[PDB]
RNA sequence: AAUGCGCAGAUACCGGGAGGAACGCCGAUGGCGAAGGCAGCCACCUGGUCCACCCGUGACGCUGAGGCGCGAAAGCGUGGGGAGCAAACCGGAUUAGAUACCCGGGUAGUCCACGCCCUAAACGAUGCGCGCUAGGUCUCUGGGUCUCCUGGGGGCCGAAGCUAACGCGUUAAGCGCGCCGCCUGGGGAGUACGGCCGCAAGGCUGAAACUCAAAGGAAUUGACGGGGGCCCGCACAAGCGGUGGAGCAUGU
């Protein structure tokens, strides 16, 4: 109960789970989702599937709040990136664009082990 | 099939309606290699489709047949963990033949009496959409996609 | 083959420690704001060693960016 | 998967702040250093080096036992600091067990200053210097008459030659000379003892009794791999009928 027309949805794409924020053209939040909201439980939300409704339920919501268009920034190099992004398109909202955004450090911290490799 | 990739053999066509999706169905119904007994099952359930009802029995066959045809299966896989159901399409020769077996099989689950009976109730009620067979159908394609989540192995 | 468009090309007589210079300056950076490599800037290793310099001094006065954002992907 | 976090509102998103640490792209086929090692940007301080001129000194050279200095990481002392990471440790999993690999936490430590420690697969497993002995090609950095010539440095291929072989081959492991260091079968053992050094942990030096007929290097042919690539088989898959239950026959 807002009408906001347009705004952003950030995809936030990860090897765990994939997760939607809707967000007024502030960056404040409108509503969102991911898998697990979705209904799945561990390991499947991860899954392409799980974005692709993931994406859905939070523009249906957002819809809601009577949205026409947003603008698309993902990160994340997840599984279902792109299932997201599908998704919002065929999700009669309108894309007005996409925007590749993942953080990366000028090299920062230590990574966890599990991300280290080698030198 | 490791080297070459088989061929479909081209049986050959009815005696009566001169179709070749009926020996499919006469094959089916046969057993220990005697098709003279599957013949008189299958074309006396034609003279039982025309009784208890007007229309021909080549389309009333046919329109059953069509009618539990699969579009989805699901097919075993892994990579680790555990066997995997992936839904996957039903190439088009295979919607043929689950679809024939189904219905021989679903026929000879009912408890009519005789075969041919059997058969005529079976080959009917499956053009209504209803009577199990399409329950395989059915409870396939259901049973399938409901692992959505494990589609992403299209082949 | 891998001959598209080279940037040394594209420019002129060019001072290559002019950290000011931006126009000429920002057409060695990626699509993001990355440090275009040698291959696609066409520059020796000495020349291309002299527009890391600047192009990071330049960074440092704010008119060239450290970073950037990818459209359309 | 769970532990864990979350209605005291987390995760995702926007703005502001504090901090500790490390510097993406450029970036390697690169560069510098005696080695260890050295990468954001600026300034100051400062070491080595290469080229051109052929100006000066006039054998002033090489090597180098001792000595003295330097020396990744870990470790130690005194303060400081502490974001992320993480021995020990505390939990969740897995498992036959799992004092492990996987997961959630986490102290020393990782960072700074000062002082110690002196080790290593501290490796090119190749001491330093000089002279000589086909070439080709790629690259970094000077100079010149600048299709190329001429230096210094980093690679690859190869003449002669060498090597047990693998390999090396103007960046020698070739041909030679000078000097230092080191080896003398395996285990016992880098141990014991003694000395010296260190706050410690330990380091340097470094045996013997006893004991074995081997221990080794390179290559060859196989077989093998829970290595690769290619490919078959009713091998699986797709099918249709069975055995495994029953009674009996026959074999064990
Ligand atoms: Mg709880
Ligand atoms: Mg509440
Ligand atoms: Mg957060
Ligand atoms: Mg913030
Ligand atoms: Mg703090
Ligand atoms: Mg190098
Ligand atoms: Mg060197
Ligand atoms: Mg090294
Ligand atoms: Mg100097
Ligand atoms: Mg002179
Ligand atoms: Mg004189
Ligand atoms: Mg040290
Ligand atoms: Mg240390
Ligand atoms: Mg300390
Ligand atoms: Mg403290
Ligand atoms: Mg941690
Ligand atoms: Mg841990
Ligand atoms: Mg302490
Ligand atoms: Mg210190
Ligand atoms: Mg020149
Ligand atoms: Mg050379
Ligand atoms: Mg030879
Ligand atoms: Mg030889
Ligand atoms: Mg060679
Ligand atoms: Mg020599
Ligand atoms: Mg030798
Ligand atoms: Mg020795
Ligand atoms: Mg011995
Ligand atoms: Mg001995
Ligand atoms: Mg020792
Ligand atoms: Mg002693
Ligand atoms: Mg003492
Ligand atoms: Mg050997
Ligand atoms: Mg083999
Ligand atoms: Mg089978
Ligand atoms: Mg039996």
């Amino acid at each position: 109960k807002r009408q906001v027309a347009s705004g952003r949805a950030y995809i936030h794409a990860s090897y765990n789970n994939t997760i939607v924020t809707i967000t007024d053209p502030d960056g404040n939040p409108i509503t969102w989702s991911s898998g697990g909201v979705i209904g799945y439980k561990g390991s499947r939300k991860g899954t392409p599937y799980a974005a692709q409704l993931a994406a859905l339920d939070a523009a249906k919501k957002a819809m809601a709040y009577g949205m026409q268009s947003v603008d698309v920034i993902v990160r994340g190099t997840g599984a279902g990136r792109e299932q997201a992004i599908r998704a919002l398109q065929a999700s009669g909202l309108q894309v007005k664009s996409i925007v590749d955004d993942t953080p990366v450090p000028h090299n920062g911290c230590r990574p966890k082990k599990k991300f280290r490799k080698a030198s | 099939a490791r080297r070459r990739r088989a061929e479909v053999r081209q049986l050959q066509p009815d005696l009566v309606y001169g179709d070749v999706l009926v020996t499919a169905f006469i094959n089916k119904i046969m057993r220990d290699g005697k098709k003279n007994l599957a013949a008189r099952i299958f074309y006396d359930a034609c003279k039982i489709i025309q009784e208890k009802t007007g229309q021909e029995p080549l389309k009333v066959f046919k329109q059953a047949v069509e009618n539990v045809k699969p579009r989805m299966e699901v097919r075993s896989r892994r990579v680790g963990g555990a066997n995997y159901q992936v839904p996957m399409e039903v190439s088009p020769r295979r919607q043929q033949s689950l679809a024939l077996r189904w219905l021989v099989q679903a026929a000879n689950q009912r408890p009519e009496r005789r075969a041919a009976v059997r058969i005529a109730h079976e080959l009917m009620d499956a053009a209504e959409g209803k009577g199990g067979a399409v329950k395989k159908k059915e409870d396939v394609e259901r049973m399938a996609e409901a692992n959505r989540a494990y589609a992403h192995y299209r082949w | 083959p891998s001959r598209k468009a080279k940037v040394k090309a594209t420019l002129g007589e060019f001072d290559l420690r002019d950290y000011r210079n931006v126009e000429v300056l920002k057409r060695f950076l990626s699509e993001t704001g990355k440090i275009l490599p040698r291959r696609r800037t066409g520059l020796s290793g000495k020349e291309q060693r002299i527009l890391a310099k600047t192009i990071k001094r330049a960074r440092i006065l704010g008119l060239l960016p450290f970073t950037e954002k990818l459209v359309r992907k």
